[PDB]
RNA sequence: AACGAGCUUGGUGAUAGCUGGUUACCCAAAAAUGAAUUUAAGUUCAAUUUUAAACUUGCUAAAAAAACAAUCAAAAA
RNA sequence: UCGGAGACUCCGAAUGAUUAUAACCUAGACUUACAAGUCAAAGUAAAAAUAUCUAUUGACCCAGAUA
């Protein structure tokens, strides 16, 4: 085993190990995968579908679970189970990869308050006349 | 044009080609717009927005510039990082 | 036989070994000839390049 | 080029599959290439005229073009304008159907 | 067969009966008849028929259309710019499923070439092979493959399927004898040293994420995991698997081949290895 | 033995948008308008023409209605 | 050389004044040998949408300037 100057133990001496690059990081910190159901379908491209059951999904802390359900009730089918999909690949880790990260950003999101709503767009501001207007308009 | 050098019996690139059109592999030939650099104090704004684009070439003027080019400059070059690396093929073109 | 692997779809081509020792000595062996080498196509216009 | 190796399950991921056993009894038979694929190549020329052509072809190259013929007719909805090169062992058919092709003759386990 | 039985009932084949394939051959017209003499093709009397008419790209006197465009550096620096074969994963499993590639051992950019997987012009300024994110749905394979660059989904198919992904770099010299060992053995000169990245390409080299060989072997883990999070797979154990020692299995950075050091000479008549025993040369080899 | 600048050899097969010439048969298709140019005794481009290939509507005609015998043009034939 | 008017005869120009200052990006088109020259939705951004008439040209090379 030729061992030049500049051969990775001289160059970093602590880990001289072996095994230190191909070890596994202890982790425990993370979304399980066992616990998610993926699901590839090709629509000729692929289309990914993540479809976990949030009553089953123990994973999510629960009293989060109860306010990501209701803020994106919509995506929630109706068996319970959450189901998001993307289509913008033709990869099927990068459309996983979205379908992933959304989970992510819905935990993020729920977990943390957004004090500051700050001012709304356009099409809110119609919504909002039309119900200030229709509110006067049940005088009954 | 040099159709067979002395030295060497081959045809002789052109340089002024070189320096001005860039050929994507398809065929097609970038230019830029004469004058987008003189006398920009007088000129529109949006006459300046056409001059700072990036021009194709006819068929007369590509057929041109493949005579005043040798082979070498038109092979494939595999850039990494390639800012042209999308617009050397083209697709879903029927003709 | 062939030393070689002959295709198992092609059936390969056979001779009749011959001695120039002796005047009558017309037929001794049998021979079996690669298809691939003495069965190919026949085309002239190779022969002719 | 070496030979092949074994596998366990066909098709391979690539999608590579091994000539079927016992071979076809056709008359005729196509033989793959020196990289162990079926001969069907899409070529062009003039830059608009679209063909297919079968290279390796071998036995009665007629019955080739009589069941190729059968085959791409209901998908295009006529018979298709097709050479037999007698002297060359060829098939060419105009417009591209490498796709079809490759898996038409797969079946067959030429 | 039955095209061959025909040719026994022929005449012998003779010098005499050769002839050209039909349509092979084309009629070259010369200028003896009215059709292409008198005039000959050359239309009246007048610069173009006296056979001196000017130059291509010469508009009658005009500024000509090549001259008056300017000049833009699309393609200054081209001669320097570096290129890299690129790659795909169809291709590298295509290359696997035929027997063309060895999985069980390590790759390397000889091994591929030797597959004829890749083709590779060091005079054409390639530096190496970039693995591309192309076919990685059906890559289903373990394979220690060493590639100059590599990307994030790239490395994410192998390393899924437990497999070694590294990227080393090898200077104009070093490629031209990986690509063709045999002919630099065939010289007699003693191998070299193969230098470090240009100061440009330190950062990348250096970096964990993009798996370089000169980046710290601590950071390994980590960047893996984090990769592994985000494609939605967990890490394989490699350590546990049998051929540990061969996916593990990575050059000297100043090695050119895995198990030969700089400065030793191959004989390939005698089927003998040399080593020099100077003092001096070791010192300069070794560095 | 013809000096506005000798003669011989070499450069040299000087160069000529100019003049002259450019050798068998047969079948077929086939035009001097626009632009720029020390350009108008030239060349280049458009337009025309032609050989091949691809696939599908084209020519004459084209009612009403526009913009005013034309520019445009729908079912038809 | 360019453009306005008349049907070749006349007028002008290598623009000046007014301008609480006029972004970027991008469908489809006009014009046209080439080169040049025209109009513009959407998106996005400043601000609280088009500068104002009359009309106005000069390529490449090469030298100047600046952060
Ligand atoms: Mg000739
Ligand atoms: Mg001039
Ligand atoms: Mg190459
Ligand atoms: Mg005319
Ligand atoms: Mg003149
Ligand atoms: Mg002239
Ligand atoms: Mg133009
Ligand atoms: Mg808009």
């Amino acid at each position: 085993t030729f061992q030049s100057i500049y051969s990775l133990d001289k160059l970093y001496p602590e880990s001289k190990g072996a095994d230190t690059a191909w070890k596994v990081p202890e982790h425990a910190k993370y979304i399980p995968l066992d616990r998610l159901s993926i699901s590839y379908c090709r629509s000729v491209n692929s289309k990914a579908e993540v479809r976990f059951h949030l009553a089953s999904a123990d994973w999510i802390e629960e009293p989060v679970r109860q306010k990501i359900a209701l803020t994106h009730k919509n995506k929630i089918n109706k068996a319970g189970e959450l189901v998001l999909t993307s289509e913008s690949s033709r990869y099927q880790f990068r459309n996983l990869a979205e379908c992933l990260q959304k989970i992510r950003d819905m935990i993020a999101e729920a977990s943390q308050v957004p004090k500051e709503p700050s001012k709304e767009d356009a099409r809110l501001q119609r919504l909002r006349i039309e119900k200030m207007n229709r509110e006067r308009l049940r005088q009954k | 044009l040099t159709y067979c050098s002395t030295r060497k019996g081959k045809r002789k690139t052109v340089k002024s080609v070189v320096h001005r059109f860039l050929r994507l592999h398809s065929g097609l030939w970038l230019r830029r717009k004469a004058g987008y650099k003189k006398k920009l104090w007088k000129k529109s704004t949006a006459r300046k927005k056409r001059l700072r684009e990036f021009v194709f070439c006819s068929k007369t003027q590509s057929k041109l510039l493949d005579k005043m080019t040798t082979s070498f400059w038109k092979r494939r070059n595999w850039y990494a990082g390639d800012p042209y690396q999308m617009y050397h093929d083209r697709t879903n073109l029927r003709v | 036989k062939c030393e070689l692997r002959i295709p198992v779809h092609r059936r390969p081509v056979q001779a009749w070994v011959e001695s120039l020792r002796g005047f009558e000595q017309e037929r001794i062996g049998l021979a079996e000839l690669h298809p691939d080498v003495f069965a190919t196509a026949p085309r002239l216009d190779i022969v002719h390049q | 080029i070496p030979e092949p190796p074994k596998h366990k399950h066909y098709p391979t991921p690539s999608g590579w599959q091994p000539p079927r056993d016992p071979l076809p009894s056709l008359p005729y038979f196509v033989r793959r290439s020196r990289m162990h694929n079926i001969p069907v190549y899409k070529e062009i020329t003039h830059g608009n005229r679209q063909m297919t052509l079968i290279r390796k072809v071998e036995g009665d190259i007629w019955a080739l073009q009589k069941d190729v013929e059968e085959f791409l007719s209901p998908l295009l909805g006529k018979t298709p304008i097709t050479q037999v090169n007698e002297v060359t062992g060829t098939l060419r058919i105009k417009g591209y159907f490498d796709e079809q092709l490759k898996a038409w003759l797969l079946e067959k386990g030429f | 067969g039955t095209s061959l039985d025909l040719l026994r009932s022929l005449p012998r084949v003779s010098l005499a009966n050769l002839k050209p394939s039909p349509n092979s051959r084309k009629r070259e017209r010369r200028p003896r008849d009215r059709r292409r003499g008198r005039k000959c093709g050359r239309g009246h009397k007048g610069e173009r028929q006296r056979g001196t008419r000017p130059r291509l790209g010469f508009e009658g006197g005009q500024t000509p259309f090549y001259i008056r465009i300017p000049k833009y550096g699309f393609n200054e620096g081209h001669s320097f710019r570096h290129q890299y074969q690129p790659l795909s994963l169809r291709r590298l499993q295509y290359l696997i499923d035929l027997g063309r590639v060895d999985p069980t051992q390590p790759i390397d950019l000889t091994q591929l070439v030797n597959g004829r997987g890749v083709t590779i012009q060091p005079l054409k300024r390639d530096y190496g092979v970039q693995l591309v994110e192309e076919g990685a749905d059906t890559f289903q394979a373990k394979i220690n493959i060493e590639v100059q660059l590599a990307s994030e989904l790239a490395i994410a198919a192998i390393e899924k399927n437990g497999g070694v992904v590294t990227t080393a770099f090898y200077d104009p010299r070093s490629l031209e004898i990986l690509c063709k060992p045999i002919p630099f053995f065939l010289r007699g000169q003693p191998i070299p040293k193969r230098m470090l990245p240009p100061e440009s390409l330190v950062p990348y080299y250096t970096d964990a994420k993009n798996r370089g060989y000169l980046a710290d072997p601590a950071k390994f883990p980590e960047a893996r995991l984090e990769l592994a999070m985000k494609f939605g797979y967990v890490l394989p154990d490699i350590t546990k698997d049998e051929l540990f020692r061969m996916l593990s299995a990575r050059k000297d950075p100043r090695q050119i081949f895995f198990g030969l050091a700089p400065g030793w000479v191959v004989n390939m008549a005698d089927k003998k290895i040399l080593k020099p025993t100077d003092e001096n040369l070791l010192k300069y080899y070794s560095s």
